[PDB]
């Protein structure tokens, strides 16, 4: 509640954007906050299958509506709980408020960073980001300049 | 003591060549319906007792887990992050 509390909302683009680290980041964020209703369908798939079964092989209909809950009941069991999606959730909500802490941090200093950035984009061509081609340059200073 | 003359007889004396065909549906019948009785009425219990612990307590669950820091990259429009592993514990009690 804390942490989402200080995040406000959350918006399917960051969601997509931590999928790298975490593909089930969805499926981990729908089973920890009340955002839409989840339907058990593969249950009910399965209950479905189990009724065409009883349908063919002429069962009675309490049989088969049981055999339908039955699926279903063992989905939701092993859908809801599952309090390891929320440990899933706290580490996506932290990924998220650093990451629109530091978008923030963009958007504020943009137009002091124009100059240099029209600067900048035309001497390297590359789109690595500057504090990994420092920690590179300084690893090279490091191994080949001479200590004199 | 007990009377059992006959049912000493009996265990002494049994045939040992009778044999009886089992009609295949009404076996089948019964050991679904035990299978029924066992998934959906004991499988209840069952899963109370496997899972209710690990909703009640589930740090126990989940040992290690991931922090992350950010920096901006105004030059590029990107955000650089760096991770850290860390204890999964208790926090603000
Ligand atoms: C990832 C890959 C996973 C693959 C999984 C594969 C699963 C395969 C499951 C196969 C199930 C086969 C079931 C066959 C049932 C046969 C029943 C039978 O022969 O008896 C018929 C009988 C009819 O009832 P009656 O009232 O006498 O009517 C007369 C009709 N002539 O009927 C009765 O009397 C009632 C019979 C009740 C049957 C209950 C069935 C319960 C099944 C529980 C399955 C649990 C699986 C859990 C998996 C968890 C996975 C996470």
């Amino acid at each position: 509640l804390r942490r989402k509390q200080q995040l406000g909302k959350i918006y399917p683009e960051e969601v997509s954007s931590y999928t790298q680290i975490n593909p089930d980041i969805a499926n981990d964020l729908n089973l920890t906050f009340n955002a839409k209703l989840l339907w058990p369908v593969r249950g009910m798939t399965v209950g479905a299958g189990f009724f065409a079964f009883a349908h063919l092989f002429n069962l009675p209909y309490s049989f088969r509506l049981g055999l339908f809950v039955l699926p279903t009941a063992v989905e939701l069991a092993f859908t809801w709980g599952n309090k390891t999606s929320q440990f899933k959730s706290i580490e996506f909500m932290d990924y998220l408020l650093q990451y629109r802490v530091s978008k923030a941090l963009l958007e504020k200093n943009a137009k002091h960073f124009a100059e240099k950035k029209a600067a900048y984009q035309k001497e390297i061509n590359s789109s690595q980001s500057v504090q990994d081609l420092y920690n590179q340059l300084i690893t090279l200073v490091s191994e080949q300049a001479p200590s004199e | 003591m007990l009377d059992d003359t006959k049912y000493i007889q009996m265990a002494q004396k049994f045939p040992r060549n009778v044999s009886v065909q089992l009609n295949k549906k009404l076996f089948v019948t019964r050991t679904w319906f035990r299978n029924y009785y066992f998934v959906g009425v004991f499988g209840i219990f069952a899963y109370f007792i496997y899972n209710q612990p690990k909703i009640f307590a589930p740090f126990s669950g989940y040992p290690t887990t991931v922090a992350y820091k950010a920096q901006p990259d105004f030059l590029n429009d990107q955000v650089i992050f760096y991770s850290q592993q860390r204890q999964n514990t208790l926090k603000n009690f």
